[PDB]
Formats: structure tokens, C-alpha cells, sequence
């Protein structure tokens, strides 16, 4: 009846979002947040030597790899008769390297490829990376299953004699191209040595090659100092024992 | 700079166990605040309210003037002595001329009672709901702050420097991570606590209240103005016919008074 | 401190399955009272509104009285009680003198009847709204309760210190944390349940409110206090009219009498 | 206890693939609800209220009679037929005398037309705005709900014992998670439109309602109370002066009657 | 089901960094949006209640007239033309005959402006406030989309099975977290913008909304029913008295006339 | 895409130090600013209500036209000003001849002082709640952002080539995690800290507010309307009665009159 | 004033809650649980496939410490003059091993010591350790510094080439005593090797000898039938290739 026309009336007032979710939501994201960090980290603590010994594996391979790069490249830029295999640190001759029946010699491109990559080989093992991660190198023999055991065994150790000759002669062509501390390191670098048995190739014929593989030192060897030994001054022209006219 | 540093430094430098303990010490202190506050208060003004309608129930048969002396001294507060002086203006007496003198015959309702004795001034205001319904929130913030920073101190003390010591440090790290979700979580129980009891005593207080407007509007009735218009129409009605009578028997009474005079002379 | 790791000893010591059991158990304790207090109420206020509307609408064109009569026996319980009487304090019965006596003719509307049968005390009081809105919030702070608590309690059982004892560990974790969001996920199914059924309710209460408002509202006519201001103002006009009507009859009627005198002289 | 770890085996043995089904069906169920019961029928109250209110806005000029009858004939659905009549019991018609007859010369509102044509009765209701509102809750909390459950199973299949174990069982977790997100990422998208579009449609349809209830108020001019007041002032102020203009006009008749009269004798 | 494994299939494949991406492309839509819809509009509507202020303060000492007209034109050619025009009709114009002229000699109130200007068309609908409030949650719930895939793509994918490559799962894991930080950061950066954007605009109109309703309430002095009220009583009393005094003052002339006739005679 | 990669390079390229130092400024920027703005302004508001208060108890017994005068030197700001000249434009004066001027014998209030001197007018508007109520979610979103910003300078800057380039990322993203939960506890902290002051604030301005009001309301007496009513329904009875009575007496006196004049002839 | 007094109230429609900061929580809680659980399941596994790397380490050590125990209580059972290292994964001849000037055969006494040895190289391999990790056996000659380098390699060689003709001489006990699949078994696993230079102690007595060592599969080591060289059967006896007078 008499009622007041003038009574306010509050606006409605939008609520705002209530504290706690918002809280509740950072404090979740700052959980996740912090088991993700953590883990992380216990992770990275670990594997931490196992990442250290992952990481000197991969220097010591790139380190490898760039040695075997460099010395392909001398090889090609030399002699296209050198090849060298990087995938397994191999040095072939497959051409040159062809062995006759019951003959221990090679022809003239197999001498002058070895005796052109023997100082290659050394100027490399000279640098710092050959001076930390080379060791001796290792000469390869191969022989078939077929036919008496010991002439295959006593053919393959010929070629590791004659080869080691046509390295270490009087008159060949290789000593006349030396020095006597490269002729040092021909004896320290090198041995005469080793047989095997495979069947990775189609055929027999391939088993009658000569072939260089070096070989590294182990990440925890770090070229032990004992091991290596010393040679007397060369006093007199060495001479090789196998028959050359047979 | 160096001064971040120097105050991450300090801040992570209390025991763990102190954090908990600070939170479930201010929380437990906020929660005797809304006690005594609010849960007792509400407590105190339902109760008085129940007795106020058994009192305003028991002079529903009693005279005007009986009633309005027993309101009158039954309002003793602040907030209802206004509330009851407000709505005692709104109430319109009415006087009839009895033994020679304007006497109150009934008492008539304006407004309704609970225009004056409201929601925000017996219950909001004394409860001061504008602050406790957000108190909830604020208990729950306190236990994500401690849990926060028992999470810095427990991530400070998080130094596994070697692949032997991380077992241990995960451990230690969960521990602290413990330390903190405890204060969290008696924070949020509190405030949940907190929640049912003050949206209860609402509830209960606004019943409550209803109630006792209810009684309050039962005792007078409305509707005066609308009696009056009516009345007053009556009144016009009325008055143009008495007029018309009035001018009739006037003239009647002058034609018989001439003719008596014409008859004397 | 030893007292804030004798309270840590005790809370995590209990048996993991008890926090969800808990959790589900109180959940469920306070939906049934949901059901019970709000839900089945609500349901019966919508029946009886159903019944009460129909009711209304039987009496659409009867006499005012007999209408009057049937809708003062019609309401009985206390809250709707209270409010016919409210509102038929609201009602203006016009009279009119017939046969010698003053009937009732018209019942005039002076305020919408929601004004008395309003949503708060027929519906929001009743079902004490102003406490289960909140209650779906409250479930889901018990879940996150248990959530806290369970994560508390997988991350003490989480202590190997042994590599052969660490897949127990993690074992005992993935269980606890397993408890903690079954509880968690039965209070948010619980809690958005209660919103659907209570929001549902109330709004189909206020639609059913709003028809037996209507109902009522249908009954009066409003608007009886501008016709009287308006009968005032025509009664006005007419009673100037009507008084230099009177004065010139009076005026003439002298005249005639006054000859008439002198004729008789 | 037993009952607990029967619960879950039970819970966790369903096929991950139907959890996210079970959310995107349910989700689309309320999706399609939503569109049917609210979208649909808001767009129809907006169209009809647009063609409504062209109706009435070609009315403007027409008398009052006619534009009466024509808004009489106009609502029809029940809600707004019910509008109309309380409406019009609102409007004053304003009567004046021609030719010997009571006709309508002006129809005057006492208040406006939205006190009947109201927000609620006409938008609020029909859309069961109040259940409505609180649908994208529902929908996010029903989302929620399944990524807890695609947790759980796979928490309760995790194997920890070897490290091959350990890797099968966090892929398992991860694509059950990774499904039940997918339901939940469906929900969320789903409570962002159901958001839009609700909020848009309500605001369109109060702008709407608004021009209506415009057009409406536009027919008829109120003030009609403080001019019927003006007018009984403005009388009786002429009343008096009228009565001592009579009162002096009728003594000078009678002067110069009874001057007549002493001529005449 | 097989469509099922496709959707799963197809959603894991989903490369990182175009989650974040559509985040951002997203949330930019929605801000660009904002701007358009909601803080430009907002802009301009306070600086037309600015306006309008600055209008209606430079007629506060013209004549009524002067100001009706003033007025009418000020809000003729815009939306606020039918809320002037109400407000106009809740204004009373009092009137005195001057120079045989009817003239307006003060215009009084009877309602507050607000109840024509309302917060609601004037700012609320026209702003679409009702959505825009929702918008900072749309935000954040299209951030934890984001954010929630991009982890499970990330932990998807975080799966070393030898220790060896554990820094690199590590790695991979991190650039995957990375781009889902990115996406939850911008999208909770643009929330609270908007936030921070729409509160402070909608505080400004609601102060310049209340200055434009203020400066209407200003022009006109209300209360001009009880001072017609006041009249009216006065001029009851007053006619009573006046009758008296008219009657007395009748008898006396009439003895004079009367003894002057005896004289005569 | 590059375009991602360089938003990513440029947020990441600042230091990890600058984003918590970045969130407590920006933080404590926005307390000071709700120190400045609402804080201060609150006090002074309460303040001065109190001190209204008691200057409005002081007039309890003055002249009406003393406290009128008083009443309107003492409101001087702006809204406070206007909401006094609607206030008192609301006040009813009743004036009597004493004895030869209108004197005000009594102030008659038709409002409640509620109604001008409101909680949105002197409290809502000048401390721009619409605005600062929002204020602590915008701290702790800033405080969430913080978070999300510095973890993405840990991630995007981890480097895994080198075993101790790993051991300082993992380093620094401990760091960045501490910085995050330093700058998420201080966030948080001044969102709980705003939360308290401003609704206590609010609380306690709308407290004297409503003493406040209560004082205006108790100076001035309402209900003149209803007695304006029964005074004019008294006097139309008694105007009835008086016509009768005046009738009467004017023929008695004519009578006499007559008998006179005959017996003098 | 025209207005009612008693008119309707409570005008205020609830608010709904604001649902999405409340599922960034929860979802964000899920992704925490998600992080954590992670995080000690990948420690866990991370931290027992470590364990698992080392326990296999040291269980192949323990098997190959095991191996060479046994062989060489064997050995000390058939004959006291036989000398095992364990340490290095060798055995050798302590007096029977020496050797002199322009000479190639060992004496009678290293004779037997080389044939009885021969059944327990093959018993160590048919065990189990020697099927999970021995390896073949190569055979490293050593010589004084002094002197011609490739007369020193020669006669090394010849040493050799001697020895594994007693291994597989027809006329040797070992032929007549063992049978085609232990003959087979012999040709897989004595294999020949270079020849060292370790000259020390300035002991020409001791430097001259020659030894057998034995080689072991590593734990990352695969064993595929592509090193697995397979002999034909035996269809004609193996005459030495190193005639008496020579
Ligand atoms: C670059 C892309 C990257 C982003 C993509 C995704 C974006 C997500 C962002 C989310 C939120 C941002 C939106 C903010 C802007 C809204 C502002 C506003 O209030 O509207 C302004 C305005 C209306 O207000 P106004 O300014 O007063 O209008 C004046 C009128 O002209 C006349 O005045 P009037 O008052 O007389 O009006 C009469 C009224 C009366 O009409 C009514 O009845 C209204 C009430 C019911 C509305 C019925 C329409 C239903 C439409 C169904 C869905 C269509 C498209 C769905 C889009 C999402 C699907 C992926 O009519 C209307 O107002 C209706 C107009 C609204 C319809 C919009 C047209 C359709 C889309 C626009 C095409 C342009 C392309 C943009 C990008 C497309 C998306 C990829 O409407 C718009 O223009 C809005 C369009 C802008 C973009 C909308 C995008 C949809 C948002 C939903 C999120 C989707 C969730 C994910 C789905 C997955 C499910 C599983
Ligand atoms: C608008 C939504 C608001 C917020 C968004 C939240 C973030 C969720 C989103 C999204 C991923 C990015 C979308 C894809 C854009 C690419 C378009 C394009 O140019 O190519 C089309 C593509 C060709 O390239 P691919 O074959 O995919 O190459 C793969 C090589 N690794 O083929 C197509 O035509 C369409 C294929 C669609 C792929 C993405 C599907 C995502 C759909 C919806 C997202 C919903 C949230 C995700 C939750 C996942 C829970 C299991
Ligand atoms: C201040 C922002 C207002 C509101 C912010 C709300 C949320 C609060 C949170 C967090 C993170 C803030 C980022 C850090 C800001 C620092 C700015 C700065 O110092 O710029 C200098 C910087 C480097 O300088 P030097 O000293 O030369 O660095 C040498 C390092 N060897 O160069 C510059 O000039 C500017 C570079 C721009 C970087 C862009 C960062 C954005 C800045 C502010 C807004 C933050 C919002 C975060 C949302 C993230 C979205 C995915
Ligand atoms: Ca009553
Ligand atoms: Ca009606
Ligand atoms: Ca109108
Ligand atoms: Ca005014
Ligand atoms: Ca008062």
C-alpha cells in the first residue's frame, strides 16, 4: 500500500573462483613437477659412470675412426692399391695380395704396396692420436679346411715370414727410402704371427691373401708403460732366411 | 641476485618438523576463533529466537495494547530494540471513540516483520558471515603454504652427489614430502569441518528466524490502506446523496414553515 | 618434536584399506541423508503443491466466500498455514449493502501470492538449501582428504634401503595409492550424483511453486486502489457539480416560495 | 577387509577401452539433453518473443479497445496467457462520458510489464536454468571421474617385480590413462561448449525478453496514482472556493429577493 | 573396439609440439575474442555513460521544460530511447495556472533511475557478461588439455629399456615436458589476464553506471504523495473549520438583513 | 615448427633468478596496490560511518530544522552527498501554523535510509569489490605461471653431451624447482592475506554501515501515510455528521428567526 | 508510495560452481601420482638392470676362476711340471719349456707335458664353463732380443709349427690316442699366435720359451654357426712339414 518504491536492490555479484582449487592446482603441478626433477636427477646419478664410460667409448671411437679416416685418405691421395677398412681397422691388397698354389711370394704391385704403406702407417701411429690409441700391428693369416692341416699351417706361416722379410730385408727398396729410428719402429710396430679359419667368403681363392689389421689399446689400459721393451742399435743389414729361388 | 639466494638459504634452514607444527597451531587457532566467533554465537541467537517466539506466541490472544507493552519489554538488544522500534513505527494503530476518549481497538501491519528484523542484521552481520564463509579458504591456503615450503626444505636437502647416496635421498625427499602433506591435510579436514558446521548453523538460523517473523506477522494484520480507500469511497458515495436529502428536507421544512406563516398572518 | 612424530606414528599406522573405507563410508552416510532429508522432501513438496494446484483449480468459479472457505480448510500444514493467512490478510473483499446487509461480492488481489508462498519458505527452508548446496563440496574435500591421507601413508611405507626390498615397496605404494583415488573417485561420483538429484529437485520444486502461485493468483483481481483513487477523483468533480446544482435549485425554489407569499399577502 | 579388494578386482577388470566409451556416451547423452531440453527450446522462446514483440509494436496506434482485444487474442501459451491476464489486471482503464455512455479513453499501467512477464516464469523456468547451470560441473566431474578409473586399473595391474614387469606395466598404465584422458579431454570439451552455449542462449533470451516486455510497457503510460492525487488536491482547493463563491452568490439573491419583496408590499 | 584402437592409435602419433601449438592458436582466438566482444564494448560503454553523465549535470539549474526536452533528445537516437521514455513517465509533472496558462512549475520523482537504467541492459547483456566470467575457466580447462596430452605423449614415450640410453629417454622426456609447460603457461598466463582485464573494466562501468543513474536522480525531488496526502488531510480540517465560519457568518448577516427589514417595515 | 622453437628460445633466454624475483614483485605490486586502493580506503570509510554515527546520536533531541541542518553540513563526500539529498528529498516534513508560519512540527521517513545511504552506493563502488573480491585467484594464477615459466628455462637449457654439462642442468633445474615453489608459498601467502583483510574489511564496513543507518533510522518516525488515511476517513464521517448537524441548526435558527419577524408585524 | 510493501524477495539464483580450475586439480593430481609412481618403478628397474649387468660380470669371472681351478688340479694330478697362472689366463712350462740355440723341439719332458695336457684342455672345454665361455686357444712364441730378428722370428715359428704337428702328428701319441670328434674338437680350439720379444732379467734361458694361454668369450659376446669353422671328418693322415735333418 505504501510501500517503498526507492528499496535498493544489491547487484548479483558473479563469486569468484574459490582459493583452494587454484592452490590445489599449483600445489599438484609443483608435485608432478618435483617427481619429475627428481627422477631426473636420480637417473642422472645412476648412470653416471655408465655415462662417462659411454662417453670416453664414443671419443675413443671418433678418435679411432679419424686416425682410420686420415690414413685412407693418404692411401688414396699415395696409392690407389691400398685400401683401407675403416668398419673393422683393416688394411687389404685383395688385387696385389693374390697367393698362388704352394708359393709364398707376390708380385711387384704387392711389394710396393706394402712397403709404400708400412711409412704411411707409421707416420700416422707417430701423431698423437697413434701415440695414445696404437698399439702393434698384427699380421693376418688364412687357411681352408681342406687337405692336410699342417701344409696349410706351414704355406700361411711362409707368407707371414716372407712378408716380415720383404718389411725387414737388405736391398729391398724400402730400406733404402729409411731411417734408423724408422727401422726401429718397423721392429717395435710389427710381429710375424697368427692363423685362422672362416667361411665368410664364397671363395677359396680369397683365403690366399695377406692382410694388416691393427689393433687398440683397451679404455683401461692407457698404454701401460711395463709392457713396452727395447731393441739394440741395428748393427748389421738383416738378411731373410727363406728360400727365394725355392 | 645474492639476496634471493640469501633468503632461500634462510628459509630452508628450519627443521621440517616445525612446519606441520606451525600449520596445525594456526589452523587449530582459526578454528577456535570460528568456535567461539560464529558456532557459539549462531548457537546463542537460535536459541534466543526459539525463546522470543514462545514468547511472542503466548500473547497472541492478548489485547493490543498487552501485546505491544510485552514486545516492547520483551526486545532488549541492540540489534532487535531497533528492529523492534522500526517495526513498531510500521504498525498503524487504529482509535475508536470509546467512553470519551481515542482508545487502540486494533493494530494493523504495514510491513511485513521481516523487513526490520532481517537476515543481515540478526544473523549475518552478528556472525559476520562477509568473513567467515571465506575462512574455509584461507584454512586451506595456510596448509598449501606449509606444504609448500616443506617442499623447499626438503628439495634443498635433496643432494644425491653420488650414484650410492641416491636411494637414501629419495627416502629423505618422500619423508619431507610426508611432512608436508600432513599440514595439508589436517588443513583441509579443518576446513571441511569448518564448511559443514557454519553452512549447518545457517541453515538453522535462518529457519529459525523465519519462524520467529512468522510470529511476529501472525499477531497484526494488513491491508489498513486499501479499507480506507474503500471507506473513503463510501464516504463520497454517501455524501452526494445526503447532500441531495439534505438540500430536499431543507426545502420541505422551508415550505412549512411559510405556510404556518402565511396562515398566522 | 616427539609429539608431531608420535601423531605422524599414528596416522600412519592404521590399515590402508581404512582411509577409502572411510571415505566410502562417510560418503555414503551423508548421501543418505541427502535422500532422506533433502531428496524425499523435496519430492513430497512437489506432490503436495501437484495436489494443492489441482485443488485451486476446482474452485475456480465458485462464490468468493465459498472459495475463501475452501482454501482456508485446504491449508493446514504450518508453513502454508501461515502463509494463507498472510495472504489473506492481502485480500481485499469488497462489500456492497444487499438485502439489507453487508456481502462480500469481490475479493480484490493486493499482492502477488508468491509474496507468501514464497520459494524461500516453501521450498529453500524446508529443504534447508542454504546447507546441502554446499554439501557436493564438502564430499569432494572428503575424497581429497583421503587422497592426502592415502599419499601420506604410501609414502611412509615407502622406506626400502634395500635393492632386494624395493619392489615390496613400490607394491605397498601402488596399493595406497590405489585406496586413495578409489575414495577420491567415489566422493566426485557422489558428489555430482547429489547435484543432479538437487539441482533436479529444485528446479522442478520452483517450476510447480510458480503453477500453484499462478493458481492462486488467478483467483483475485488486482488493481482495486486505482479504482478507488478513481472513483475518488469522478466523486470530486461531481460533488463540484453537484454543489452549484443545490445552490441554484435552492436559489429558484425561494423564488417560488417567495411569490407564493406574495400572492397570499 | 575383503569386501574392499572384491570391489576393486570387480572395478579393474573391466576392459580399459570402456572406460572412455562409458564417459563419452554419458557425456554425449547429457550433451544431447542439454541441446533438446535448453538450446532448442531457448531458441524457439527467442523466436517467439521476436514475433511477439512485432506483433505488439503493430498495435502502437490502435485505440485502446482494439489493442486490447488484440493482445488478448495474441497470448495464448499458458505461461503468457497467464502473464496477460495478471498483466492486464494491472492496467487502469481510464472511463469518460460520451454521448451518455462509460466508454475507455486511455488505459494506464500501474506497473511494468515485466513484474509479469518475468525473467523466471518466462526464460528461467522453461529452460530449467536452475538444474542447467550446474550441467558443466557435471560433465568435467563425470571426466574426472574417468580418468581416476583408468588410473586405478592401472595401479591395480602394475607388476613391479622385474625390470621387464616394471616397463610392461608403466606402458599399461599409460594407455589406460591415456584412454580414460581421452573420455575426460571429451568431457572438458564438451562443459566448454555447454558453457558457451548456455550462457549465450540465457543472454540472448533476457535481451529479448527485454524488448518484449519494452514493447509492452510502450502501450501504456503509468503515473496514474500521483495525477489521481493531483486531482483530489486541486479539488478540494476549488471546493472551498467554490463554497464561499456559493455561499456569498445565495446572499445576494437573497438581498435582492426580499428587495422585490418590499417592493411588491 | 576397432575404432577405438584406431582413435588410440592415431592419437599417440600426434607429434609434441603441435599440442602446444593448438594451445596457443586457441587460447589467442579466445583472447582476440575478449577484446572484440567484451573489453572494446566495455570501453565504449563507459565513455557513453561518461557522456550522458556530462550531459545531464549541464542542465541541473535549466527550466523543467528545458530539461524534458534536453533529455528526450539526448536519448531519442539511441538504445537508452524507451528506458528514458519510462523514466519520463515515472516523472510527475506538477502544474499551476500562471498568466491563464497550465505551466510546469516542478517535476518530481517517484522512482529511482536505476530501475529504467539497469545494470543489466545497459552493461550486462550488452557486454555478454554472463559467458565472459566463464571465460578464464575455459582457459585453464583448455590449458590442462593441453598440458595432460603432452605429458601422456612424453611419458608415452619415456621408455628405456638399457641403462645406456637412459640420457637420451631423459632428453627426449624433458623437450616433451618443455612443450607441455609451454601450453599450460600460456593458456593460464591468458586466464589470468583476462581475469584481471574483464574484473577491472566491469568495476569501472558499474562506478560510471551509478554516476549516469546518480546524476538522473538529482534532477527530481521525490516524496510528492505524501505531500498531496498532507493536502488533502489539511484540507479536510480546513473545510471544516471553513464551514463553521461560513454558517456563523451567515446567521449574523441574516439577523442584520432581518433587523434591517423590521426597520423598513 | 621454427616459429615454436623461437618462442621458446626467446622466454627462455632470461635468467632463472628473474622469474621468482618477477612473481614476489608483481605480487607484492598488487598487495600494495590493494593496500592503496581498498585497504586504506576502508578504514577511512568505517572510520567515518563511526564517526557519523555518534554525530547523528547527538542530535537525538534537537529541533527537526537543527538536525536537518546538521544532517546536511555533515555530508560532504560525494556519494555520501548525494545519498543525503535523496535521503532527506525521502523525509516528509509536516508542517503547522505556530502561529503565523509554516512551522516543521515533525520529519516523517517513508524509506529506510538503507535504501540511499546503501552497501553498494558507500562501500561496494568506492572499494571497487567487483574487482579486488577477484584478486587473490589472479596471485595465485601468478604464482602458478611462475611455476610453469621457470621450469620451462630448466628444461629447454638441459644439456645431455657432457656428463658434468648433465650434472649442472640437473643442478639447475633443482633450483628452478625451489625458485617455483618459493615463488608459488609467497603467492599463495599474499592471496590468504588479501582474502583476510578484504573480507574482514567488508564485514566490518558493512556492520557501521547498518549502525550506521539504524542511526538515520531512529531520528525519523515512519507510517504518516496510513495516518494521513485515517485522518481523511475520520473527517469524511465527521463531515457527514457535521452537514446533518449544520442543517439542523440553520433551520432551528430560521425557525426562530421567522417567529421573530411574525411577532414583530 | 503506490507500491506494496509485501512483495516477492529472494531474487537470487545460485551461482554455479566453477568447474575447471577444480578438474585442472584433479587431472594434475593424477599426473603427480602418474610422475611418482614413474619415477620409483623406472629407479627401481634402472637400478636392477645395473645389479643385473654386474652380478653377470661376476658370475662369468666366478666361472672362468672355477674353470681354470680345476684344470689346473688336473694338471698338477698328471704331472708336477706344469705351471697354470690363473691370473692372466695362462699356462706354461717352469724348466720343461726352455729352450736353446738354433733349436725347435722340445725335450722329452716337455713332449709329455704337451701331449698330457692336450685331454684337459678338451675335458675343460666339455664342461659347462668351457661351452659358456672358452674361447680358442692361440699359441705365443717367445725370444731374446739379441741376435738376427727374423732368425728369431723364424725359429720361434718353427717352434710353433712343431708343436701343433705334436698336437696332430699321426706318428704323435695324441693322434693314436684320440678319437675324429675330439681330433675335430682340437683343430677348433689350438689355434697359432704370434711371437713376443718380452726379453728381461737378461735371462736367455727363460726368454726362449713358449707357452699356451687361453681366451674367453666376453658377456656381450654372440656365438653364431658363422664362427663356428667346422673341419671336414679326417679322410687322410697329417705328415709334419719339417723334416728331421733340417
Ligand atoms: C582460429 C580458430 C582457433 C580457435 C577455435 C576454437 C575456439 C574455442 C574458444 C572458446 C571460447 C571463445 C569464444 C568467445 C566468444 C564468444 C562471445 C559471445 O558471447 O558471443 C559473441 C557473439 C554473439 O554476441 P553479440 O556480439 O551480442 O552478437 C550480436 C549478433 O550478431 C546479433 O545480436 P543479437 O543479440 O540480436 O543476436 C541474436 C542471437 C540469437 O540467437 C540465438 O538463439 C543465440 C543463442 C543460441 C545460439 C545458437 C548457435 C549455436 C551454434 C552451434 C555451434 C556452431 C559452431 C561451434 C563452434 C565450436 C565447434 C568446434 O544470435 C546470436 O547472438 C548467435 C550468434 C552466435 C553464433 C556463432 C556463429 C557460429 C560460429 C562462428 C563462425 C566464425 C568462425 C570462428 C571459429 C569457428 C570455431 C572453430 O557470438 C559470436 O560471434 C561467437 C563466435 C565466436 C567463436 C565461437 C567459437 C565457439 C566457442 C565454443 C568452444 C568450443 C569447445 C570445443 C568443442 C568440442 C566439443 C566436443
Ligand atoms: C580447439 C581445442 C582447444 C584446446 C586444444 C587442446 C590440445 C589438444 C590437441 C591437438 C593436437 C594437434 C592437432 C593436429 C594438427 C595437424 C594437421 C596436419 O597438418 O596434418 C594432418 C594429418 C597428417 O599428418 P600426420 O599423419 O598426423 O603425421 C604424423 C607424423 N608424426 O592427418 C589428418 O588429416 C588429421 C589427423 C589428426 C591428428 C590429431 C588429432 C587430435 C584431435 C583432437 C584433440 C583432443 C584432445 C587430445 C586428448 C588425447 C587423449 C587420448
Ligand atoms: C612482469 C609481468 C606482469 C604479469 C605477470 C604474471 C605472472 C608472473 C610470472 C612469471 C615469469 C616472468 C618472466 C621473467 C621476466 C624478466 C624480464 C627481463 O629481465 O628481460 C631482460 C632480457 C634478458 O636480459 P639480459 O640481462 O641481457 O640476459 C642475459 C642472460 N645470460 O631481455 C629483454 O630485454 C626482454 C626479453 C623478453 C622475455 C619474455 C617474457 C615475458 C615477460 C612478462 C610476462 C610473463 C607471462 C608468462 C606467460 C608464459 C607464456 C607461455
Ligand atoms: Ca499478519
Ligand atoms: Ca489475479
Ligand atoms: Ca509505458
Ligand atoms: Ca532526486
Ligand atoms: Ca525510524
Amino acid at each position: 500500500m505504501f510501500g517503498n518504491a526507492f528499496g535498493v536492490k544489491k547487484r548479483r555479484s558473479d563469486e569468484a573462483e574459490k582459493p583452494f582449487w587454484i592452490s590445489y592446482a599449483d600445489l599438484m603441478t609443483a608435485m608432478m613437477v618435483l617427481f619429475l626433477v627428481v627422477m631426473v636427477a636420480s637417473l642422472s646419478s645412476v648412470t653416471q659412470r655408465i655415462q662417462r664410460a659411454e662417453q670416453g667409448e664414443k671419443a675413443r671411437g671418433q678418435d679411432i675412426s679419424r686416425l682410420c679416416e686420415r690414413l685412407e685418405l693418404h692411401a688414396r691421395n699415395v696409392n690407389k692399391n691400398i685400401v683401407v677398412d675403416c668398419h673393422d681397422n683393416r688394411i687389404s691388397f685383395g688385387e696385389a695380395g693374390r697367393f698362388a698354389h704352394n708359393q709364398f711370394f707376390l708380385n711387384a704391385e704387392g711389394q710396393k704396396a706394402l712397403q709404400d704403406v708400412v711409412p704411411l702407417v707409421l707416420e700416422a701411429s707417430n701423431s698423437e692420436e697413434g701415440k695414445k690409441w696404437f698399439k702393434q700391428i698384427v699380421i693376418e693369416g688364412f687357411t681352408d679346411t681342406d687337405g692336410s692341416y699342417l701344409y696349410n699351417l706351414h704355406l700361411s706361416l711362409q707368407r707371414s715370414e716372407w712378408v716380415m722379410c720383404s718389411l725387414l730385408d737388405s736391398r729391398s727398396p724400402l730400406q733404402k727410402n729409411i731411417s734408423a729410428e724408422q727401422q726401429l719402429q718397423i721392429r717395435k710396430l710389427f710381429l710375424a704371427g697368427g692363423v685362422s679359419f672362416n667361411n665368410a667368403k664364397e671363395s677359396k681363392e680369397a683365403s690366399r691373401r695377406v692382410e694388416l689389421r691393427m689393433q687398440f689399446f683397451g679404455l683401461k689400459d692407457k698404454r701401460d708403460k711395463a709392457d713396452e721393451v727395447d731393441f739394440p742399435p741395428v748393427v748389421n743389414k738383416e738378411v731373410c732366411q727363406l728360400v727365394m729361388p725355392l | 641476485m645474492s639476496w634471493l639466494n640469501s633468503i632461500l638459504v634462510t628459509l630452508t634452514s628450519v627443521e621440517p618438523y616445525k612446519v606441520p607444527v606451525t600449520v596445525i597451531v594456526t589452523v587449530t587457532f582459526a578454528f577456535v576463533c570460528f568456535i567461539f566467533f560464529y558456532l557459539l554465537r549462531s548457537i546463542r541467537i537460535i536459541y534466543g529466537l526459539k525463546k522470543y517466539t514462545r514468547s511472542i506466541n503466548s500473547i497472541e490472544k492478548s489485547a493490543p495494547e498487552v501485546q505491544l507493552e510485552h514486545l516492547k519489554s520483551l526486545f532488549q538488544r541492540s540489534e532487535l530494540k531497533h528492529a523492534w522500534n522500526e517495526f513498531e513505527e510500521s504498525l498503524h494503530s487504529q482509535y475508536e471513540l470509546e467512553n470519551g476518549e481515542e482508545k487502540i481497538v486494533r493494530i494493523r501491519a504495514t510491513a511485513p516483520s521481516a523487513s526490520f528484523f532481517s537476515e543481515q542484521q540478526l544473523v549475518d552481520i552478528p556472525l559476520n558471515t562477509e568473513f567467515f564463509k571465506h575462512l574455509p579458504g584461507i584454512l586451506t591456503g595456510m596448509g598449501i603454504i606449509g606444504t609448500f615450503y616443506g617442499l623447499m626444505i626438503g628439495l634443498n636437502h635433496f643432494d644425491p652427489s653420488t650414484p650410492e647416496q641416491v636411494s637414501s635421498s629419495v627416502n629423505n625427499l618422500l619423508r619431507d614430502v610426508l611432512y608436508a602433506f600432513l599440514g595439508s591435510a589436517f588443513a583441509i579436514f579443518a576446513s571441511i569441518l569448518v564448511t559443514w558446521l557454519e553452512k549447518l548453523s545457517i541453515a538453522k538460523s535462518y529457519k529459525y528466524l523465519e519462524k520467529f517473523t512468522a510470529a511476529l506477522d501472525s499477531l497484526y494484520d494488513s491491508g489498513v490502506g486499501e479499507e480506507y480507500l474503500a471507506s473513503l469511497v463510501k464516504s463520497s458515495n454517501e455524501s452526494a446523496t445526503q447532500a441531495r436529502h439534505l438540500k430536499e428536507s431543507l426545502v420541505t421544512d422551508l415550505r412549512d414553515m411559510l405556510l404556518h406563516l402565511a396562515e398566522s398572518q
